[PDB]
């Protein structure tokens, strides 16, 4: 038999529904999401890290005349200077006053530490939503992982369960993502070949172990001073450092719907948003009729102690006289309450207690045992602590008074 | 996975400060959960334990019989591992080995040592 | 601390089980529920590899042709079916109190 | 091998303790980008075994001092952890210079260099000296392995090899070049980050009140668990009272290196 | 006794010139809450007469250096003043740490600890190093007398006594306790505080104009002498020109460590 229910995407919380056929006995379905994931499709664009201004040595000639050999290093500058290494007692041990010639060459390579201090730039799309469930469909216990694309079913003991789609189509992960030290940031990183100096992207390798990097670091070879041999250069500060010391906080500290962002398997776990639909196909075997269950019993409910808190405040008490001393399903078809359990155990001619939650000052909720519609009614005292750490176990309609 | 070799001289003259070493070939000495040991074998005596030391938080542990004259040390700069035995004797002619210990997530790593090096013979002779 | 291994040697022809015993001075059981015992296999020309620790715990890259057990001080290493490559020496080994003393060595050959 | 194959050079320093000179302890490179104050230096000396000493060059004759007579400082002193090849590893605080010096049997020799050693604390309690005890987080620290992880630097024959420095020219006989490993790489690990005092949390109707008494500048990160995050991110050094509104949806609270706490109201 | 019965110990310091280890020169306590830079330290090593020496614990054996080889530094070097027991009195400036160190034959020993040494200037001219000359106010500085004043700290046998430290555990045989005195308590006295330059005071119709030319940050405290005081507190470093209104009810002010001056207007 088929059933089309809806589950608020919110981990840690149970969902106790029932399947009640017009002639056969009920079936409690307790499904509890332990984790609910949100995994984007990540496509690499480039990587980045600090730079290291490599400095090929001076090529000096005394009373000389040099020429630059064009090399193709990243941001390969090159120049020739005249006059700067004047006489003996002038560093280069040259004889001359002018027409001594230096050739300087400075390139920009990636740091020696770029294997384990580097940011990864990413383009995201196409969230492949996913989840972990703890499931009980007719006295079973399963810890299955589930995709909530509506084409990938699971099967336990004859049942077929299919979850999704349309989990509100939301993502926190913007189109442009940066990964660094486990933290994820929504930065508008420039493409491979548009990176400017003093910004994230001054060094751009396609991979961390590619053969070519792009360096736009604003390097300008300068003129040396006598006294000793050297190669000067004015260069910009790295944009890695500057993004680092001025970045905003991470997406784990700026995400809405309470998302928890995680690592290289980029994912937003536990986003309290949307509702995942569940579609069932239950067989008739684990669907037994009444003849092995207790039945109508002249039951009467009372609401002993009610508080309209976020948690299981209320206690209901049902006084019955039933045939068999066994098990019954329990449920409230309305959103006027939410019960802890799905399985009550009726004795022969006793009473039974039911811990539940609710949000109304005047509850009147159609409580159910195996086939009966008992009706609890009462009043609810207000609560004792108006900040808690246990989230909502009810529905919150406009039903205060 | 983690090869180990051993070095040091042979015929050390009696009544002197003997010394040996041992390298960690393709492996970590500065790691926790592994301790490094020194073990000798004398002819007809059977094997014998001397001492060890932990990699990280490297404080040593010796045998009280020759604690007066045994010393184990370490050099992270070379990833090497050492032994210095003062005031040698005649019966100390033995084969010296150095050993690694298993990942000590349990109290079974005590004594439960693993990948070795070949060995170094030491004949305190003239 | 002192520990005796029995017998000194053990001749055998293959296709049979075997059993070797070790008597330790003090009870090698510990208050934390652990029998500290190790059994080293020494082949000819190599350093001691292992078969059975903990009194009854096998090693990782070991065949299933072994077992062991014991109580407090009287411990037994049992072999199931001896092969040709089992020739060497067995060492009983102790670790609960310094020194980490080892066994005298039971020589095994066909 | 390095120490049995290479040779150190003399090179230009700004301040050789009396203006400039050609210094045996020239500083080619300084790296202070790791977290907890480790710096890596690339000198014009070598550090070998014969047992950790410093071999330097002085007018052809190659010299030798121990490593304990060497002394380097930025704004306070430092503590040499290790030396290997041309490179050196230390524990230095922040300053606008690195200086190094030793003393033979006469006037001292030194070299200073403007490189901004930067203390880069770990976590959300900005500190200046690292803590006795605390929680433990990821930290990339200039490691103590002198083993070849993949980095390299170039060098050449001019009898012995010498670094391809910007403070020395290039011969014309033959560029017999070669590459030697950069030790003291930046590796992962676990470092002990501090733990601020427990925040005082006074409730109220859809309101949290936060009395905070920090030992050091601690970041505070608060947001909501709703469609509109409202993320507040402030550095706090003085004692403070910060009040926030907390709906039935949620309100997340992160004080320093503590874990995240969550609160939501009820009628 | 006095004392001849105690023993030093080894203990955890964060930093010991190679990472962490057990240190002879740990720092259990630092107190820096006096006025003119005095700090008291409490270590894992003793100070006595056999002349002023330092008996430290090391791997069972007991050692002895003098107290001219010891060196402690926070951000600038310190100058030890005295030592007694496990305690030490110094003149240290402000920093964010206390390091301490020395050197036997070849090894250097160190211990650094994060404590916020602070220079708490006396008076109303916030200085950093005290002046050559000035007026004399009331100060409390960690004194040099080592007599028994009333302060005590605990210790015990495990042959010799040992401090009841957080970094040593407790014995189970017998808790034979006792108490020993802390010298160098914070006592009163008279200290020399700088005197700012003379303020220039131009007159005007029911007004005063103060031209102020300070050498260092200084408090200007003005009030009216009437039912509505209007107290103006300011810290002043730049040369300033502040104009105040002055009635027949009166107006007084205070410039740094000067006395209060009362001005009164008329028609």
């Amino acid at each position: 038999y088929e059933h089309a229910t809806t589950m608020p995407s919110q981990a840690g919380i149970s969902y106790n529904t029932i399947v009640n056929r017009a002639g056969y006995a009920p079936l409690p379905i307790s499904i509890t999401p332990t984790k609910i994931k949100l995994i984007p499709t990540v496509n690499l664009e480039y990587v980045t890290c600090h730079y290291k201004t490599g400095m090929d040595s001076p090529a000096i000639k005394c009373c000389g005349s040099q020429e630059c050999t064009p090399t193709y290093r990243p941001d390969e500058q090159c120049k020739v200077f005249t006059g700067v290494y004047p006489f003996m007692w002038g560093g280069a041990y040259c004889f001359c006053d002018t027409e001594n010639t230096q050739v300087s060459k400075a390139y920009v390579m990636k740091s020696d530490d770029c294997l384990a201090d580097h940011a990864e730039a990413y383009k995201a799309h196409t969230a492949s939503v996913q989840a972990f469930l703890n499931i009980t469909v007719g006295e079973h216990s399963i810890v299955t992982t589930v995709y909530v694309n509506g084409e990938t079913p699971v099967n336990f003991n004859g049942v077929k369960i299919t979850a999704g789609p349309l989990s509100t189509a939301w993502t926190p992960f913007d189109r442009k993502i940066v990964q660094y030290a486990g933290e994820i940031y929504n930065y508008d990183f420039p493409e491979y070949g548009a990176g400017q100096p003093g910004a994230f992207g001054d060094i751009q390798s396609r991979t961390v172990s590619s053969s070519d990097l792009y360096a736009n670091t604003n390097l300008v070879l300068q003129r040396p001073k006598a006294g000793a041999i050297h190669v000067p250069y004015t260069q910009a500060p790295s944009g890695f450092e500057q993004w680092k010391k001025d970045k905003a906080p991470s997406l784990k500290f700026t995400a809405p719907f309470g998302c928890e962002i995680y690592t290289n398997p980029i994912r937003a776990e536990n986003c309290a948003v949307g509702s995942i639909p569940l579609a069932f196909d239950i067989p008739d075997a684990l669907f037994t009729r009444v003849s092995e269950t207790p039945t109508l019993s002249a039951a009467e409910c009372t609401l002993n102690e009610c508080v309209y808190s976020s948690d299981f405040g209320g206690i209901a008490t049902v006084k019955y006289s039933a045939s068999k001393s066994g098990k019954c399903a329990v449920h409230v078809p309305s959103g006027t309450a939410t019960l802890k359990e799905a399985a009550v155990e009726l004795t022969e001619q006793g009473s039974a207690t039911i811990h539940f939650s609710t949000a109304n000052i005047h509850p009147e909720f159609r409580l159910q045992i195996c086939t009966s519609y008992v009706t609890c009614k009462g009043d609810c005292h207000p609560p004792k602590d108006h900040i808690v750490t246990h989230p909502q176990y009810h529905a919150q309609t406009f039903t205060a008074a | 996975q983690v090869q180990v070799q051993e070095s040091g001289p042979g015929l050390v003259k009696p009544s002197e400060t003997l010394s040996l070493t041992c390298a960690v070939s393709s492996g970590s000495i500065n790691d926790d959960s592994y301790y490094w040991t020194w073990i000798r074998q004398s002819p007809g005596k059977g094997l014998e334990w001397l001492g060890f030391i932990h990699g990280g938080t490297g404080k040593s542990f010796y045998n009280p019989s020759l604690e007066s004259r045994v010393t184990i040390s370490k050099d992270t700069s070379r990833n090497q591992f050492s032994l210095t035995l003062s005031s040698v004797s005649a019966a100390d002619t033995a084969v010296y080995y150095c050993a690694r210990s298993h990942f000590c997530s349990n109290t079974f790593c005590y004594g439960w040592f693993d990948v070795w090096g070949p060995g170094i013979r030491v004949t305190v002779s003239s | 601390v002192v520990m005796t291994q029995t017998p000194l040697s053990l001749p055998i022809t293959p296709g049979e089980p075997a059993s070797i015993s070790c008597r330790s001075s003090q009870s090698l059981l510990h208050s934390n529920g652990n029998t500290y015992l190790h059994w080293y296999l020494q082949k000819p020309g190599q350093s001691p590899q292992l078969l059975i620790y903990g009194g009854s715990n096998r090693a990782s890259g070991v065949p299933d042709r072994f077992s062991g057990s014991g109580s407090g001080t009287d411990f037994t290493l049992k072999i199931s079916k001896v092969e040709a490559e089992d020739v060497g020496v067995y060492y009983c080994v102790q670790a609960i109190a310094f020194p980490w003393t080892f066994g005298q060595g039971t020589k095994v050959e066909i | 091998n390095e120490y049995k194959l290479t040779r150190p050079y003399m090179a230009r320093c700004i301040r050789c303790a009396v203006g400039s000179c050609h210094s045996p302890i020239a500083i080619e490179a300084v790296k202070s980008d790791g977290h907890d104050g480790y710096v890596r230096l690339q000198t014009s000396s070598q550090y070998g075994l014969d047992g950790r000493t410093m071999r330097y060059d002085m007018h052809g004759t190659i010299k030798e001092i121990p490593l304990h007579q060497v002394s380097l400082y930025t704004s306070r002193p430092c503590h040499i952890v290790d030396g290997h090849g041309y490179f050196l590893l230390a524990r230095c605080p922040a300053g606008d210079s690195i200086t190094m010096e030793f003393k033979k049997d006469s006037v001292r020799h030194s070299c200073s260099v403007p490189y901004e050693v930067k203390f880069n604390p770990v976590g959300r309690e900005l500190y200046t000296h690292p803590p006795e005890h605390g929680v433990e987080q990821a930290c990339q620290v200039y490691a103590h392995d002198a083993q070849n992880r993949g980095a390299y630097v170039e060098m050449h024959l001019p009898d012995k090899w010498v670094y391809n420095s910007d403070k020395l020219p290039k011969a014309a006989g033959a560029t017999l070049k070669g590459k030697l490993h950069v030790p003291f790489l930046l590796a992962d690990g676990k470092c002990t980050v501090p733990l601020a005092p427990e925040p005082m949390i006074t409730f109220g109707f859809r309101s949290v009140s936060l009395k905070l008494h920090p030992k050091n500048p601690t970041y505070l990160i608060t947001r909501q668990l709703a469609d509109e995050p409202h993320y507040t991110h402030e550095l706090i050094s003085e004692p403070a009272v910060r009040n926030f509104t907390v709906t039935e949806k949620g309100w997340e609270f992160v004080w320093g290196n503590h874990p995240p706490k969550r609160f939501w109201a009820q009628e």
